[PDB]
């Protein structure tokens, strides 16, 4: 597990995770607060 | 040599200048240069 | 390969694909491959430019994804 | 007002853009039975459209004859006339997150520098320490200035390699 | 295999194969449905057959038909 | 050591022939002749294209490029650990012993070699082009 | 054996390959490199070469006048300039088929002819020319001038008439003479044409060489000028009812400041153009009397440059030690000249569309479009040369020890700062300018146009309101009459500037929308990027971590080998080579914005541009695709019309453009080895082996192919667009 | 370079040696009239049947042989400049010499135009 976690830390894996979370966050934000053209 | 301006080209000028400049003139230039370019030193 | 796919796209739309009507068939392009393909302009005016209308006007329709990809591809 | 930009609330074209756009979806709803998922969906698109085409006007979005909302960039114009929510306020929001991301990155870089083989902590990222530095960038503006007023944000010009002139 | 299996699954749950079977001519094949977000739901066009998705061009519906597949349980 | 003299009657390796060898330059301009001494009859690869059976003892092959001869030279010096030597036969017959032209293959230092093209300054101590402008002389050579 | 073709380069002369022929044409006008070149001889050769270029320009102009007179419709077009189409020349094509002979008979002729888009007609009318004789006389005159310059090239190259290097390095005087004589006495001289010939001709009154010494330009005469009452020359201006070339509505003024444009011609008034040249001429002559000569009173340039050092030492030694740098470097001077000429070449295009300076120029849309695009492109090539020669200066003629602490040496000190900061601006402009186009395109595709981001160009609208534009409603400066500036000009050009600026049928300060905002920022991206490429090459011209000895390797060298990873395109010639592409991309966007903004203006569908431009899809379908419909139909399986040549050129441009790719995508090696096989085949082929090549066939040089492909690439981009810009504007 | 059945068949190595170019011995002019007529007579063909006025009556053969004559003359000039740019030092076969080529070119120009006339007299 020490070496599996090392692999899950490599750049390609970490970037895949970080982006997925960021993408999902934006998607979910528009899902509940849609059409955000202005900050009102 | 007629009307007002005495140097108005004749109607056959195009039927001579265009043929000469584009077929005859270029051939002379290309051939003359070719000889100079290949001219030995 | 590009010319081959263009040759198939145009030949077929012009000489095969169409609707069988009473006495005659209506080809997608009305059988213009023969006289319009012997020149490079015909391949641009009667093929590229003429058939590019659908993709350039796909915006706003279910096909709008292809218009976006068409430019993205360029 | 501003540059001949009429408010979308008073913009007739904006109203037509609503009428014609909801009609184009109320003609795609007819070719479907009242309860089909196709129809539940097209009715949501009509509701969402009718909400957006009103949230915008209620936000006082000036739009031209086109009927499409326009944004004001000048801080004075945006502030003086209550158009700060567009561009102005959004500007700082990005700047804060942008500097946050950059500051956290440099914090990590300068920690792995020195540490054993700094080159192998850039490929196999130290997710633990990377997760202990993310929140440190929340008050990045406070820390960044404290570094300018201490000469530690930049490097001395006699320690940076330069190409032969 | 994963790719092939996914095609059958997408053609099992999110597809109009059964509707197409009854009227193959006037119904366009579709087996890709987009989520209703960022107005991307426009991509779900009326392929006919009580279905709003993306017209596929992979020839799988006609392949399944010639395999006998007559339901989304197969 | 005495600059070896070419024996133009040296058995040549066995090869059917290739559309990739000498052209008009060999006669109008010049050509080169590599020679070596094998221990056994072995197949080698020609720097021009193909395979050839080298003969036992003296061998002689002709090329139209020095790099081609040197290529075979390194091949023999490495694949067969031979010590090949090549010349430059001009159209008049003037053979010029090209390699090693000393007996000691270039890589090895040997007293009796003068220093040619040797600047005794750091590459970054060369003058500016303006100092050699209108002088028709390179900054490195000056 | 050794050849003679490359007389200047003995190395090329001794080259056994064919490269000697190719390079012999390239390294031909780089005398600084010629074998046995002295600085004085270089200057004398350049000075004579200048005369040769001046002979070509005048000979070129004479030919245009001759063909317009011998094969043109000037008098007919002059009678009806809003219906007759100016004829450039006749098409004597021994290959034309009968339908081609019929379709190209237009503009009123008896044979196939070519309508002109140069706009010489409108210009020659405005300046006084009315008949074909005026053209014949002018052509002969200019032809004689060309002959004179040609003799001068010979005279100034023959001992005793060859200027010394000292004369070539006499700056103070040269500038004084050029500013007072070349610029000033040539502007007052022009006012003399206008006041005496152009203005009278526009008011219907032949004042030619036959009656100029007897025709009073002004009714009062020189009396008002002598008495100081100069105002008399600005009374009774031509009324709005005036018709160009007619006494109808004609006035008596010779020099005035009405502003705006003549009503019928829709072009700047002649009197306002007369007083302009008079005013500028006075300034130029006075400015000419500044530098020192051989009398005493005057300014030594060196002193001025050395006396300008910031006391805070922020600019180091300031401009001290720069006079010699500019005076002893012919690349530094050429770069400044190209930069100045380039920038002014653009002013001509930006100020000639807004303010038509010639009669009936606006009416001719095709001319207007083809003139903007011509100058804007020529300007771009000139700018590339400016930086190009600047990089050559850094390597061939920069003394790092003399320029020590001067503003020029403290530039390389912060070379990274300048280059890196140009990188950030380019990225910022690029990431955002494009992002707000894709964002709008997505909204257009998803049928959510309201959601698309449309930022308003408020900053530009205010500069427009400041000039008097009222549409915006900002009431700023001229927009507000109660202002100081507005009230001050109210008695001069103001009354006209407004009438004209507040008319939407012309191009004076056109209404800008959010569509213009995006394209303007895109133009900035091209300006910054193209600049970054050239600036990076100029600063790294003689230095770089990868190639610290670039100066020793000269300016144009292929690469430093595959060593250090890759040195491909590392020479400062390759910053030019690459910058050219970005320059074409930048100008492409600017000349496409002009054309669409104006085609929509001329067709009356301004909303078309005000909406389609917001998203990129509109630019392609509504502009390139929609307008190309006619051009492509120049020749179809049913027939051909007068737009056949443009359709043929349009495709021809694509061919040359694509051919350029091979020389850029493919590299020297596959071709070289291929040529080797070809050489073998010919030597073996019987009956053909008899004939042989004198020069050994070799593949194009690494740098050579770069320029050959780029010339093909550029020629295409020009012909392909010239075809569109002219056949789409004319077709309607 | 690789003696192949093709580039060795004594029949084909003999056919080549009777062609008026490998037949060294015949005076270069007579080795030019031979080659000239051979390359000149067949030239009119392509212009007579597929040229601009190929479907006009009577003037389809005069125009073919007139055009051919034109090219024949063009071919002559190229032959001449070739010798001038190849025999600067007037480099066995006298054809491969300065004077040799100047007499071959002339034989070709007077043989090809004679062949072009033979083809018109054969229509
Ligand atoms: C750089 C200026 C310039 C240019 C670009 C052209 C271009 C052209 N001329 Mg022209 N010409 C010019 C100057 C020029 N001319 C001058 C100054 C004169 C007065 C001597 C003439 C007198 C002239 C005549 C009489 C004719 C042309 C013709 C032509 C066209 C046939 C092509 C050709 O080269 O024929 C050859 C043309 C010449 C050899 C004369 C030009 C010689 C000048 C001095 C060189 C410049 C062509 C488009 C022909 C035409 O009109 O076709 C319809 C024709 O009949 N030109
Ligand atoms: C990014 C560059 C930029 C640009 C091109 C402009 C451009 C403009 N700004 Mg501005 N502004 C900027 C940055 C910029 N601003 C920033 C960073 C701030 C925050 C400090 C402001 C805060 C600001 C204010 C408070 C106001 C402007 C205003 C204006 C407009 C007229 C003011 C002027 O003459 O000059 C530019 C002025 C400034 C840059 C700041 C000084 C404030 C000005 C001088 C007071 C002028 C008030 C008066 C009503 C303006 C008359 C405009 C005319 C059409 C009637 C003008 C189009 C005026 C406006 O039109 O709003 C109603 C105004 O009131 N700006
Ligand atoms: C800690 C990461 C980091 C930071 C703080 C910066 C900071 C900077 N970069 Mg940079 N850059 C980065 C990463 C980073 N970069 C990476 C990974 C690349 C390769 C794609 C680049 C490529 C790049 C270029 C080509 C340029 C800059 C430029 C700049 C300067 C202009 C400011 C700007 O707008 O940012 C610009 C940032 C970018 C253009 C792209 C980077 C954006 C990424 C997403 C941020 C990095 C996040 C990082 C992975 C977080 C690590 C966290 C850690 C726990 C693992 C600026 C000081 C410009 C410059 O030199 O100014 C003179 C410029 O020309 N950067
Ligand atoms: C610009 C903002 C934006 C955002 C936030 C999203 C977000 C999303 N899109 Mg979308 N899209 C956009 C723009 C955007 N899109 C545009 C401009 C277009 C036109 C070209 C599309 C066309 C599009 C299509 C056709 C589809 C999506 C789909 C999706 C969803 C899943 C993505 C996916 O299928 O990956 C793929 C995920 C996997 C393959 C699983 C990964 C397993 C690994 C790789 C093995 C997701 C919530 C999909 C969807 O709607 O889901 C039903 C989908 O069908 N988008
Ligand atoms: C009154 C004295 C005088 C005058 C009139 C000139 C004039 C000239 N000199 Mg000169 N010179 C002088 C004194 C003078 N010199 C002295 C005393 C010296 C000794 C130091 C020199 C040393 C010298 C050198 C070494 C050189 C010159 C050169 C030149 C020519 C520049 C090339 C050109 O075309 O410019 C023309 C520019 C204008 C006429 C005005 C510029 C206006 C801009 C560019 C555009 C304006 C366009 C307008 C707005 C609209 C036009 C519309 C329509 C007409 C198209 C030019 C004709 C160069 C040369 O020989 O070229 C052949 C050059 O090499 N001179
Ligand atoms: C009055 C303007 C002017 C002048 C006097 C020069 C003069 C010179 N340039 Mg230059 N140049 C200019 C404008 C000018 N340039 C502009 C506007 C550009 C941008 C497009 C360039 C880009 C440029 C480059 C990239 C190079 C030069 C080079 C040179 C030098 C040798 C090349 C040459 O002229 O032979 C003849 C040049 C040609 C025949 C061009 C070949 C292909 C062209 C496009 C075909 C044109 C045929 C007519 C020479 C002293 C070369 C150099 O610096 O020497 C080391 C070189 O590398 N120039
Ligand atoms: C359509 C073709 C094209 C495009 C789009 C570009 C674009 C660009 N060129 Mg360029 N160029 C081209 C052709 C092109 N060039 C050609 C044919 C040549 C001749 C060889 C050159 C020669 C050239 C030179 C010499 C230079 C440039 C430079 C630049 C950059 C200028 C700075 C900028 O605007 O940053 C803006 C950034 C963008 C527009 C990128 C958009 C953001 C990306 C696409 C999103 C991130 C990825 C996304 C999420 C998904 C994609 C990846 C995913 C699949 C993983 C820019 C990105 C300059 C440079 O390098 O900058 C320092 C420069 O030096 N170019
Ligand atoms: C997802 C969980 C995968 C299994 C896991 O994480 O531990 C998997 C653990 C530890 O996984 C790795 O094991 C290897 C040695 O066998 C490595 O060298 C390391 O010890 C360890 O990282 O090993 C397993 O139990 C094999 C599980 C296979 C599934
Ligand atoms: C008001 C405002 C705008 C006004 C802009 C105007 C008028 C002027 C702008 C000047 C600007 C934007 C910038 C000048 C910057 C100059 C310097 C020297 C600053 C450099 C910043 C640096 C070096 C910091 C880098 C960072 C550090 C060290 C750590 C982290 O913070 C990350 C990072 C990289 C940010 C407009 C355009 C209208 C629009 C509306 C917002
Ligand atoms: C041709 C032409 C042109 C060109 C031009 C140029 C470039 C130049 C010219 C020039 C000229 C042709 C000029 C004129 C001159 C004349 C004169 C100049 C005369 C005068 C007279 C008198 C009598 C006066 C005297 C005096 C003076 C001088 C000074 C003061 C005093 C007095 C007044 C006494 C163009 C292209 C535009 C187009 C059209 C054609
Ligand atoms: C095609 C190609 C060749 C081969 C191209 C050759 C050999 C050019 C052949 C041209 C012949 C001679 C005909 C050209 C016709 C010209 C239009 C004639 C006039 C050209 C000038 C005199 C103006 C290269 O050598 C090369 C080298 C490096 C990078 C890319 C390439 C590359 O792409
Ligand atoms: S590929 Fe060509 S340009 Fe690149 S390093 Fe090698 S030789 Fe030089
Ligand atoms: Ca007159």
């Amino acid at each position: 597990m020490k070496n599996f976690t090392t692999y899950l830390s490599t750049a390609p894996v970490v970037a895949l995770a970080w982006f997925t979370v960021t993408a999902a966050l934006l998607i979910e934000i528009n899902r509940f607060f849609p059409d955000p053209l202005v900050f009102s | 040599a007629a009307g007002s301006y005495p140097f108005v080209p004749p109607s056959w000028a195009p039927s001579v200048f265009v043929p000469l400049t584009g077929l005859v003139l270029p051939a002379i230039a290309m051939a003359t240069l070719f000889v100079y370019i290949e001219k030995d030193n | 390969l590009s010319i081959a796919i263009f040759h198939f796209s145009w030949k077929m739309q012009s000489d095969v694909w169409g609707t069988v009507t009473a006495s005659g068939v209506s080809h997608i392009t009305g059988g213009n491959f023969a006289q319009s393909a012997n020149t490079i302009n015909g391949w641009l005016r009667d093929f590229l430019w003429a058939q590019s209308s659908q993709v350039i006007q796909s915006y706003g329709s279910a096909l709008s994804a292809y218009g976006l990809m068409f430019l993205g591809a360029h | 007002d501003i540059a001949g930009l009429t408010p979308c609330s008073e913009s007739a074209a904006y109203a037509k853009r609503l009428k014609n756009e909801v009609k184009g979806l109320n003609k795609r709803l007819k070719n479907y039975e009242a309860d089909s998922a196709p129809a539940i969906a097209l009715k949501a698109t009509i509701e969402r459209t009718q909400n957006r085409f009103a949230n915008y006007a209620k936000a006082g979005l000036l739009c031209g004859a086109d009927g499409l909302p326009h944004l004001i960039s000048d801080p004075g114009l945006a502030l003086k006339y209550g158009h700060a929510g567009e561009v102005f306020i959004p500007t700082f929001g990005f700047l804060y997150v942008a500097g946050w991301i950059g500051y956290v990155g440099r914090l990590y870089l300068n920690m792995v520098k020195g540490e054993a083989k700094p080159t192998e902590k850039e490929i196999i990222i130290d997710v633990p320490a990377a997760l202990r530095l993310t929140w440190q960038g929340a008050t990045w503006p406070v820390q960044v200035v404290a570094e300018l007023r201490a000469n530690t944000l930049t490097e001395k010009a006699e320690n940076i390699t330069i190409s032969p002139r | 295999f994963i790719w092939l299996s996914g095609m059958y699954f997408h053609g099992a749950r999110f597809s109009n194969y059964e509707a197409w079977l009854s009227d193959p001519v006037h119904i366009k094949p579709s087996a890709q449905v987009v989520w209703p977000v960022v107005g991307q739901e426009i991509l779900n066009g009326d392929v006919g057959g009580g279905f709003q998705g993306i017209q596929i061009t992979s020839g799988f519906f006609q392949l399944w038909r010639a395999s006998g597949i007559t339901s989304e349980l197969q | 050591w005495t600059e070896p003299t070419l024996n133009p009657d040296t058995p040549s390796p066995i090869f059917g022939g290739s559309t990739g060898g000498l052209l008009r330059k060999a006669q109008v301009e010049e050509f080169y002749v590599i020679t070596w001494e094998s221990n056994k009859e072995q197949i080698f690869e020609m720097p021009t294209g193909g395979a050839a059976i080298m003969r036992k003892g003296p061998n002689l092959l002709k090329f139209a490029r020095k790099e081609q001869c040197l290529a075979l030279t390194t091949q023999l010096r490495t694949k067969f650990k031979f010590t090949p030597c090549f010349y430059r036969v001009y159209p008049s017959g003037e053979v010029q012993y090209l390699h090693p032209k000393d007996g000691v293959y270039p890589e090895k230092v040997n007293a009796g070699r003068p220093g040619v093209n040797q600047n005794f300054r750091r590459i970054g101590e060369n003058v500016n082009p303006i100092k050699v402008k209108f002088t028709g002389n390179g900054t490195m050579d000056i | 054996a050794t050849k003679l073709f490359p007389k200047f380069s003995q190395g090329l002369a001794q080259d056994p390959t064919t490269r000697r022929i190719w390079f012999g044409l390239a390294v031909a006008h780089d005398f600084e490199s010629h074998d046995g070149m002295t600085e004085e001889n270089l200057y004398q050769k350049i000075f004579a070469s200048h005369f040769g270029q001046l002979a070509i320009i005048f000979l070129w102009t004479s030919g245009n006048l001759f063909h317009v007179a011998w094969q043109g419709n000037f008098e007919q077009w002059g009678a009806d300039p809003i219906h007759v189409r100016p004829i450039a020349h006749a098409i004597w094509d021994p290959h034309f088929g009968q339908p081609a002979v019929e379709a190209f008979t237009r503009g009123g002729a008896s044979g196939p002819v070519n309508i002109s888009t140069s706009g010489v007609y409108q210009w020659w009318y405005t300046i006084g020319m009315r008949t074909n004789q005026d053209l014949y006389v002018g052509s002969v005159f200019l032809a004689l001038v060309s002959a004179i310059f040609l003799f001068a090239s010979w005279l100034h190259l023959q001992p005793s008439f060859t200027p010394s290097l000292s004369w070539f390095k006499d700056a103070e005087s040269r500038l004084n003479h050029h500013l007072s004589g070349l610029f000033g006495v040539s502007s007052l001289a022009w006012t003399g044409h206008l006041v005496h010939v152009a203005i009278p001709e526009s008011r219907g009154k032949h004042v030619g060489w036959d009656n100029f010494l007897t025709q009073l330009p002004h009714p009062q005469g020189l009396t008002p000028f002598w008495t100081g009452n100069w105002a008399a020359y600005a009374q009774n201006p031509d009324s709005a009812s005036h018709v160009f070339g007619t006494s109808d509505g004609a006035g008596e003024a010779i020099l005035t400041f009405l502003g705006g444009f003549h009503p019928q011609t829709q072009s700047l008034w002649l009197t306002d153009m007369a007083h302009h040249h008079l005013a500028i001429a006075v300034i130029f002559i006075v400015a000419g009397h500044m530098y020192r000569t051989n009398f005493g009173i005057g300014h030594r340039m060196s002193a001025i440059l050395d006396a300008h050092v910031a006391p805070s030492g922020r600019l180091g030694a300031g401009h001290k030690g720069l006079f010699e740098t500019v005076n002893n470097s012919l690349h530094f001077q050429l770069g400044l000249a190209l930069a100045s000429v380039g920038t002014i070449c653009s002013l001509v295009a930006q100020h000639m569309y807004s303010l038509p300076p010639y009669a009936f120029l606006a009416n001719d849309f095709t001319t207007q479009a083809s003139l903007y695009t011509h100058h804007q492109y020529i300007a771009g090539f000139i700018m590339c040369g400016a930086f190009a020669h600047g990089a050559i200066f850094w390597i061939r003629d920069y003394d790092p020890e003399q320029n020590k602490g001067n503003v020029l040496a403290r530039m390389l000190d912060h070379k990274e700062a300048i280059i890196s900061h140009l990188s950030w601006v380019s990225l910022f402009l690029g990431f955002h300018t494009l992002g707000l186009y894709v964002h709008n395109d997505v909204m257009q595709a998803f049928g959510t146009p309201e959601k698309q981001i449309l930022i308003e160009p408020v900053f530009a609208q205010w500069i427009q309101a400041a000039h008097g534009k009222a549409f915006y409603g900002f009431d700023l400066l001229l927009s507000s009459s109660s202002s100081s500036a507005a009230s001050a000009s109210q008695t001069l050009w103001l009354p006209g500037w407004l009438d004209a600026i507040n008319n939407n049928q012309n191009s004076l300060f056109l209404t800008i929308g959010p569509g213009d905002f995006l394209v303007h920022h895109a133009i900035a991206l091209g300006l910054h990027t193209t600049t970054l490429i050239l600036v990076k090459g100029a600063l790294d011209a003689r230095g770089s971590k990868l190639m610290p000895d670039k100066k020793d390797f000269g300016y144009s060298f292929p690469c430093d080998g595959p060593g250090r990873g890759g040195t491909c395109d590392i020479s400062a010639y390759d910053a030019f080579y690459l910058a050219v592409f970005w320059m074409l991309n930048t100008i492409g966007w600017v000349t496409f914005y002009f054309h669409w903004k104006h085609l929509t203006l001329w067709q009356g569908n301004v909303s078309q541009f005000d909406e389609s431009s917001t998203y990129l899809m509109g630019w392609l379908r509504d502009y390139l695709w929609l307008n190309s419909s006619q051009l492509i139909n120049g020749y179809n399986p049913f027939g051909m019309n007068s737009l056949s040549v443009w359709a043929w050129i349009f495709l021809f441009g694509h061919l040359v453009y694509a051919t350029g790719f091979m020389f850029l995508i493919s590299w020297r090696g596959y071709w070289q080895e291929l040529i080797e096989t070809l050489v073998w085949a010919h030597e073996k082929t019987p009956l053909a082996n008899l004939v042989y090549w004198k020069d050994k066939p070799v593949a194009l040089s690494i740098v050579q192919a770069r320029l050959v492909g780029l010339t093909h690439f550029s020629v295409g981009y020009v012909f392909t667009y010239a075809a569109f810009l002219i056949a789409s504007t004319s077709g309607k | 370079m690789l003696e192949t059945p093709v580039t060795s068949t004594p029949e084909v190595a003999s056919y080549l040696s009777n062609l008026p170019a490998y037949r060294t011995g015949v005076a270069p002019l007579l080795r030019g009239v031979e080659i000239g007529r051979a390359h000149g007579f067949f030239l009119p063909g392509p212009f007579i049947k597929l040229g601009p006025l190929r479907n006009v009556e009577g003037a389809a053969e005069i125009a073919g042989c007139l055009s051919a004559a034109g090219l024949v003359i063009i071919l002559a000039a190229a032959l001449s400049i070739y010798g001038s740019a190849m025999f600067q030092g007037e480099p066995r076969d006298p054809l491969q010499s300065a004077e040799g080529w100047n007499e071959f070119t002339s034989g070709f120009t007077v043989g090809a135009l004679s062949g072009v006339a033979w083809a018109f007299a054969c229509t």
